[PDB]
């Protein structure tokens, strides 16, 4: 009954408009659950001579959304959203056109799991 | 160790020729036929049309449907073989010949010497002769740029995607040299209904020619260094080469009525006489054991008592299928009756005892005639084993299931037309 | 001897002279020469009767003729009694069904232990490292990149549980160096030897370090024995790259990556020809020292005679049951050619007279040392081996169920056979000198009984006498060296079982640590791997109840 | 004197190609010495290079008449060891592009070792022939540091999607912005520099697509690129026939 | 309400409705790639003409429809290994062999029609008329038997087992079904003609080099690949053919026998190329995208440059549009394979031909590389610079049908990502011409059973399923194990 969808905006969101874009959306109604995928952001250094040294990224920030801090692994770069209806599908679109600053995309589909795992 | 070599009919050939003379690396002839079967290859002009027609090329059952392309290969065989001549040739006039066997049907392609001096091994004359016949098809029957994949599979088979030119039909007397089980057995691939074919089906012509090969490969995989050398050439010249005229003279005076336990007693007789063997010790119930004054003798003896009585047993049954047992209880019994080993020490009785089950159960095998010298089952005697196979299929009457023709059409069919192969006991004398 | 004629006899009459499931054999003489047969047909085993359920049901299940008694042409198996086995030198009775290496998940274990083991050379690795890199390696460091290479191995995407049976661990003949390393990581010889066993493996091995590696077995399950090397190969890279701070991409680098991934791997087996093609790790390039190495009850007990009848034993099942009789031929397969040499005693039985016969005639010559042994020549070997021979016969003609147990000739050519070659390499200490022997046994068995084996088992032992001791190209080697894969071995049963147990006898005799290959026996002394090479004959008999649980299974990954 | 043309095309990024394979780019910042050794980050700034072997001077060298007749670099006459000097450059719009990039390399300086990826750019030479080409290359407009930059380990960001900022994205941080500069402080292996290295302020994204080798349907895209098209189709035909056929 | 934080970005199967980790995508995590590869490995393929012709000949028997039906009954019973002629022996149990069989498919229409149809593979009933009027034509009057040994004892065992096993157990069924003697020189015909006489092998082996043998992933060309496929029967898109080919293939060379591809078969981009790439053949060229032998374009440099050139672009405008499966941290690789699987499978359906497949292949490959400037990882590059010119050359070790090419070729040996687009682009050469098979008939019908339990009609799904831990393989040994 419920479809999903992804926003994969045109260039890789940085901690403050991410903390801002994801903190409303959790006041849309009709999400089921979120996702945000990205590049990652190790604390440390894991490959060549320089391994096992302290990396502090500028995009690694305690996002704060919805009174909860959160500690972003990642460059927040694509948001997979669930809503079991289509009328919320024009309200989520119609947020990221005003906060989100540039171009971005909007498809539909199986997204996240709905299948089961173990 | 000198020897007479008897032809086929009992006639004499050469007297007195010296034992080393007649070694693989120092006979002319038995180079020239090495040679031969190096470098000379054959063409199935048939088949090849028939792959391009219907597009069934590349193995057992392939088939590629929508590409046939219809050229009268068979109809223009004369040209393809002029063609096909000047490609393969080094240079003018040299001993390139190809020749149009049976009616245009397959072809006969003889690389010149120069490419086989010039390489490692023989496999250029099958790479040669596929690459001119391919190359020939694309020049004088326009094949597209799109449709040369197909004109070279008609050829090729599915090299190089398998190690061999399976579905091919361009193929030699012997198999690739990946398919050896140890060094320099090249020459010892070379399945009996082959040699039954080349020969035109004599069973002393067949027994000659894989007895040459086989002691061939033997002498290229280090078998005949010091007194081995002796110890195979007289292998060689008693049993392949009809030394003396013993196993000739053998089989027909057991031929009318003869089985295995007169050919045993020939054999034991002749080894007494000629003072190969005499009596060491005498059992309190009589029985003699024989002690072995001349022991390669010895063992040539029993090579040539194993080679005449697979001819008796099989040419009295008139069945290649009795070669294995006449192997395996001509040597069993010769020990049990003079107390000496058989032939090769029991090499020979027990490449036969593995022949002879293989032959005759769910294990593998099959016929005598798929059986050759690199074959797993077979590959223990030292050259004295698979001379008798040969000659046995060659001594069959239609028994057989998997026949000289089924196997080896085109071998015989191509390789038959050549005077040093029909005939290679004169040949080697 | 006589304690192991004992424990002959009594497996005789657990045999036959008592009752099995329902064959009703309760009662007999196990020396008389006449029975009875019931005709009871295959529902007299129970196990049968549950194998013929089973198959009719998958008939009416999936849609096809499966598995119909009936079909056995004449009338049904079973028209004599199914009377068990018992495996040797122990007391579990099997079935003659658990002993099929379809059915017996220990025996599939072995080979699936011998097949995914690799052993990667590590001294050039280190030696590249120290001079062409800067980046001196120390025994923290070595700690480190074994354990980067200990779960690495396993994959890291390989699932954490499926993959459990994955690990590696290193053995070094340096043995200040490996006091310091991580003792979980380390295989310590001089711990899992005696110090004359260890002193000749360091002998042996020099200074050298050295890695035994061991796949997933679910991985070499789906793959052949040629995955083994290679994933090795990419596990080393990889830990070698991130447990040594080194980047990927430089030209320098590469020269560590061949060092640590196939400079210094010694492959379990070798290529075979054409006709039975096959790369390195299948049973076919398998030496005969190689198994015996692989073995490690030399490592763990002093007998002679039991160290080459365990060889013996597991050499069978390898070679005959899952080599020769699934690879070459498949089919219902070679059990019984296999169980002969490790199923109720006969062959431990004329081994320990052998061993009594020449310690009373020989001074002990096979009692353990390397001096009190005989030089091996034709009178000694022909003295041991009739002897053994017409002592085996003559059990076989007196006890009527030990010919029957082994009604085909193979199987009692293969114990007489085996039995002599032992005991003429444990008199002699020469691997060479058994296997004379065991052609000279297989001469006598001939000549005795008018009739020696299958139609073509003796085809090695013809080619056998003559090429034991040639120093021609093709025929001719120590045996500890042949395999399956020497001209006259290749494609015949019930000989290279016994044949690896004559080359461990030429050394078991002597105290030897290892037969051919000091690593095999050092990457195989780990009492961590699913298999118990200790006694491999033990563990046969341990799946034959259900109660080994093997490595690979799926279970975790499968719809339940 | 055959006057190269080392490229086809009338576009922007022909003409752009072609300034990159050679080498005819413009000086657009500079960095010093000192600074370019310490973001390499093979040793310390301010030191002797330390050798693989010794000098070929005094090492001696057989009779090929290869090596007397090919001067051997500076680099390799005092027998300095191997280093490298590896890119990641972002496929939006950034000055340059693994392939040409290697491409100067290759026309550029002597004795290199180039290797192309879909993610990186790695140049291998004798380490100061290496500092050559890294100094060309950091200087000119071939490389943008907001587009660009060294990175020796995890070169994942060359395909992801620019900062928002308009920086490329890097999971170690061997730069970013500082006061509107590109500030390095990292080697290209990710473990901190003593000091702080100003690369000047990353051009502006429409010059940088007016200065780019990337083929883009945003900028000038291939499609409308005849003259490369036509390029590569003759070059294909070519080797379509000279398999079949070499006449 | 939850946030999900997560860098892996997990793939979707193509064509589906299923979304998979990246580690469940894995051969080792994945029980129906396994049981595919087991399928294949196992399997067989034996004639029954020549054996009864040795049968007629030597022992003077007459061969009749119900000693046949007697004769697989007897077989279908010794294969799963069990005895039939003598006595006191063991038999592997039925309960861990259950997933071995043996039928028998004929183009001998009667000979068919009155053998028991519980082991006869029917042609005219799986097959569609025009595709079963071409199997017949290709077989003749000839039967065949499907043979599928044990999936346990080809795990416990290479590739080699399957014709070895196959040929002794038709020896022994022969032997007890035809009252033969046990040993005679008529069972060793027997036993050579299974065994290399009449014998089709999933795969052939490969040369010393290769340290693998018979019957593997590497003997099995990429026409055997597309036969084994079952989609050519069951649908007639030719596009959705040649993309399940693709999936397949993907899977089984570069995960398998070399040990990245996910995209292939995953996200439904390459789908999309080529979809695009049919509707505009068949706007420029007539339709020649749909099926049929006559509305083919002949195979020319022109063509494929257009067709290749188009799907080339497309492709680079569709990623620099919504990339959406860039940025994995790996690079882009299958990006190029991607574009040059899109290309070559839409030049093979326009014009009917497998090379001019592969033409579009590697045309698409240079065209990324000078759009991008980049092309993949180190390696890659090799096969694509090579095998441009390999295409049409008809020299000895280089040039062959593609139905007739493999892993074991020359220029595909060691890379990955390139084995599987050739498999779809020999399929895709035939299946828009709606022929019945690749290069092998045998294997098409041999396959055409639905007792497989992996369904070789949907591989791609079948993986999905595998994924999803709904997939039952055979092989397990749970019976004999420990609780
Ligand atoms: C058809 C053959 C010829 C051939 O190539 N193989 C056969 C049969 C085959 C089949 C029997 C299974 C079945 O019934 O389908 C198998 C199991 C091979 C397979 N396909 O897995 C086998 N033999 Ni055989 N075969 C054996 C043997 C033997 C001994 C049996 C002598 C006796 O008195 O019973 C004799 C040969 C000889 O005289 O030594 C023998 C012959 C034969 N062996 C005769 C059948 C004889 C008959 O009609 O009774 N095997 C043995 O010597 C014992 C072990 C037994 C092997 C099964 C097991 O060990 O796992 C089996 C090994
Ligand atoms: C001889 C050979 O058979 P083919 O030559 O293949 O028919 C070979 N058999 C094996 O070596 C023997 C397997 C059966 C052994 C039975 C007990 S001797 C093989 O499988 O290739
Ligand atoms: O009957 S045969 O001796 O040939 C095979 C028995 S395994």
């Amino acid at each position: 009954d419920s479809i999903q969808i992804e926003i994969f905006p045109s260039r890789i969101l940085s901690p403050e408009t991410a903390q801002k874009l994801i903190s409303e959306l959790y006041q849309v109604d009709g999400i089921i659950r979120v996702m945000v995928q990205g590049p990652r952001l190790p604390e440390r250094v894991s490959a060549g001579p320089g391994t096992g040294e302290k990396v502090e990224h500028p995009l690694r920030k305690p996002i704060q959304i919805g009174d909860q801090v959160i500690e972003l692994k990642i460059s927040v770069g694509r948001i997979r959203l669930e809503i079991e209806n289509a009328e919320t599908k024009e309200k989520v679109r119609s947020v990221c056109d005003k906060m989100l600053p540039f171009s971005f995309e909007f498809r539909e589909g199986h997204f996240l799991r709905r299948k089961p795992t173990v | 160790d000198t020897v007479d070599i008897y032809d086929d009919r009992g006639k004499l050939l050469e007297s007195n020729v010296d034992i080393m003379s007649l070694a693989p690396t120092r006979n002319a002839a038995i180079k020239k036929i090495i040679l031969d079967t190096k470098r000379s290859v054959a063409v199935s002009l048939a088949g090849i049309q028939g792959a391009l027609a219907s597009g069934k090329m590349g193995g057992k059952g392939r088939q590629i449907l929508g590409r046939g392309l219809n050229y009268d290969l068979v109809g223009n065989a004369d040209a393809i073989a002029e063609n096909v001549k000047n490609l393969v040739q080094v240079d003018e006039g040299d001993d390139t010949s190809v020749k149009v066997i049976k009616g245009g049907k397959s072809l006969l392609i003889q690389a010149p010497s120069s490419r086989i001096a010039a390489g490692a091994d023989y496999m250029s004359a099958t790479t040669v002769g596929a690459a001119a016949v391919t190359q020939t098809i694309i020049d004088m029957f326009g094949t597209d740029m799109y449709d040369a994949p197909i004109a070279k599979s008609a050829v090729w088979g599915s090299y190089p995607q398998t190690m061999d030119l399976m579905g091919g039909n361009v193929q030699g007397v012997l198999s690739i040299p990946q398919n050896n089980e140890g060094l320099g057995f090249s020459l010892r691939n070379i399945m009996a209904n082959h040699i039954a074919a080349i020969t035109s089906r004599g069973a002393m012509n067949a027994a000659a020619l894989s007895s040459i090969y086989e002691q061939s490969g033997i002498f290229e995989m280090g078998g005949a260094v010091g007194m081995f050398e002796r110890h195979q050439l007289l292998g060689l010249a008693c049993q392949g080469l009809n030394a003396n005229n013993v196993v000739y003279d053998i089989v027909k005076e057991n031929g009318k009525d003869g089985t295995i336990g007169t050919v045993i007693e020939s054999i034991v007789g002749r080894a007494v006489e000629d003072g190969v063997i005499s009596v060491d010790k005498t059992a309190p119930s009589g029985y003699k054991f024989y002690k072995a004054n001349d022991v390669p003798m010895w063992n040539a003896y029993a090579a040539a008592g194993t080679l005449a009585a697979t001819f008796v047993n099989c040419g009295a049954g008139r069945a290649a299928q009795n070669v294995s047992s006449t192997l395996l209880y001509f040597n069993d019994i010769l020990e049990k009756e003079t107390g000496l080993p058989g032939c090769d020490y029991g090499k020979v009785q027990g490449v036969a005892v593995g022949f002879s089950f293989f032959s005759h159960s769910i294990y593998g095998g099959g016929g005598p005639g798929v059986f050759n010298g690199n074959h797993v089952v077979t590959r223990h005697s030292r050259g004295f084993a698979i001379p008798c196979v040969c000659a046995a299929v060659a001594l069959d009457a239609g028994t057989q299931m998997f026949t000289i023709e089924s196997t080896s059409g085109l071998i015989g069919d191509v390789f038959g037309s050549i005077e040093e192969f029909r005939q290679p006991i004169k040949a080697v004398a | 001897a006589a304690d192991i004629f004992a424990k002959f006899k009594k497996s005789m009459e657990v045999k036959f002279t008592q009752e099995y499931g329902s064959n009703k054999q309760a009662g007999g003489d196990i020396t008389g020469k006449t029975e009875k047969f019931l005709r009871l047909g295959p529902e007299q085993d129970a196990r049968k009767q549950e194998m013929i359920k089973a198959g009719k049901e998958i008939a009416e299940k999936r849609g096809i003729a499966f598995y119909n008694p009936m079909m056995h042409m004449g009338a049904p198996l079973g028209q004599r009694a199914i009377t068990p086995y018992t495996i040797s030198g122990t007391d579990i009775v099997a079935e003659p069904d658990d002993l099929h290496y379809v059915n017996n998940a220990a025996m599939q274990q072995m080979w699936d232990d011998i097949r995914r083991t690799c052993i990667v050379g590590l001294d050039m690795a280190h030696e590249t490292l120290e001079k062409r890199l800067g980046k001196e390696v120390t025994p923290e460091t070595i700690n480190h990149y074994l354990e980067t290479l200990n779960h690495a191995m396993p994959g890291a995407e390989t699932h954490p549980a499926l993959v459990d049976d994955c690990y590696v661990k290193i053995f070094t003949g340096d043995d200040e160096l490996a006091d310091e390393i991580d003792k979980q990581y380390v295989i310590n010889v001089n711990k899992m030897f005696s110090e004359e066993q260890a002193a000749q493996i360091k002998a042996s091995i020099g200074k050298t370090t050295w890695q035994a590696i061991h796949i997933p077995t679910i991985v070499s399950r789906t793959t052949d024995g040629a995955q083994t090397s290679r994933w090795a190969a990419m596990q080393i890279g990889m830990s070698f790259i991130s447990a040594y701070a080194m980047c990927a991409g430089e030209a320098a680098v590469a020269d560590l990556s061949f060092a640590a991934k196939h400079a210094a791997l010694v492959s379990m087996g070798e290529m075979l020809p054409a006709r039975r093609a096959r790369g390195p790790n299948e049973p076919g390039g398998l030496s005969f020292g190689h198994l015996s190495d692989i073995v490690q009850t030399s490592r763990v007990s002093k007998d002679p005679a039991k160290i080459a009848l365990e060889v013996v034993g597991a050499g069978c099942m390898l070679y005959d049951q899952i080599w020769l009789g699934s690879y070459m031929s498949g089919g219902v397969g070679f059990t019984q050619y296999a169980t002969a040499a490790y199923t109720d005693d006969i062959l431990d039985n004329n081994t320990y007279y052998d061993v009594d016969y020449i310690n009373d005639k020989y001074n002990g010559a096979a009692n353990l040392g390397t001096d009190n042994k005989v030089k091996a020549t034709l009178d000694v070997v022909k003295d041991i081996a009739t002897e053994s021979t017409l002592y085996g016969i003559e059990t076989y003609e007196k006890f009527p169920t030990a010919l029957e147990d082994h009604f085909g000739g193979s199987q009692r050519a293969t114990v007489l056979a085996a039995a002599s070659g032992v005991a003429c390499a444990l008199a002699t200490g020469n691997a060479n000198a058994g296997l004379s022997g065991w052609y000279l046994s297989m001469y006598v068995h001939k000549e005795a009984w008018g009739r020696l084996g299958f139609f073509g088992f003796d085809l090695q032992d013809q080619c056998g006498a003559t090429n034991v001791l040639s120093y021609q190209g093709d025929e001719g080697l120590p045996d500890e060296l042949r395999g399956p894969n020497y001209p006259n071995y290749a494609m015949n049963v019930g000989h290279q079982g016994g044949y690896a147990g004559i080359a461990q006898a030429a050394h078991s005799g002597r105290g030897d640590a290892f037969t051919v290959n000091p690593l095999l026996k050092v990457c195989f002394a780990d009492e961590l791997m699913p298999f118990n090479f200790a006694e491999p004959r033990r563990e046969f008999g341990r799946g034959a109840i259900r109660e080994f649980m093997p490595a690979g299974e799926r279970s975790l990954v499968i719809p339940a | 004197a055959y006057e190269a043309q080392y490229y086809p095309g009338a576009t922007s990024v022909g003409a752009n190609r072609r300034k990159h394979m050679s080498g005819k780019l413009e000086k657009l910042r500079e960095i010093s010495d000192e600074d370019l050794t310490a973001v390499l980050g093979h040793r310390a700034p301010g030191s002797d290079y330390p050798s693989t072997h010794p000098p070929l001077a005094e090492m001696g060298e057989p009779a090929c008449s290869i090596r007397e007749a090919v001067a051997a670099t500076p680099g390799a006459a005092a027998g300095d060891r191997v280093r490298y000097v590896q890119f990641a450059d972002s496929m939006y719009n950034a000055p340059a592009t693994p392939y040409f990039r290697s491409y100067f390399a290759a026309i550029n300086f002597r004795g290199v070792d180039p290797g192309t990826l879909s993610g990186r750019q790695i140049v291998e030479a004798r380490e100061r022939d290496m500092e050559q080409c890294a100094k060309v290359q950091m200087e000119t407009e071939m490389t943008d540091p907001a587009l660009a930059g060294m990175r020796g380990a995890t070169v994942h960001g060359h395909s992801v999607r620019l900062q928002e900022d308009g920086v490329m994205f890097d999971m170690l941080d061997r730069r970013r912005l500082e006061g509107g500069v590109i500030i390095m402080d990292k080697d290209q292996v990710a473990i901190p520099l003593d000091r702080k290295v100003n690369l000047g302020k990353p051009m502006s994204s429409e010059e940088a697509a007016k200065r780019t080798t990337i083929y883009r349907v945003d900028n000038v895209a291939f499609r409308d690129d005849a003259e490369v098209i036509e390029w590569v189709h003759r070059v294909f035909d070519q080797r379509t026939s000279y398999g079949f056929q070499p006449k």
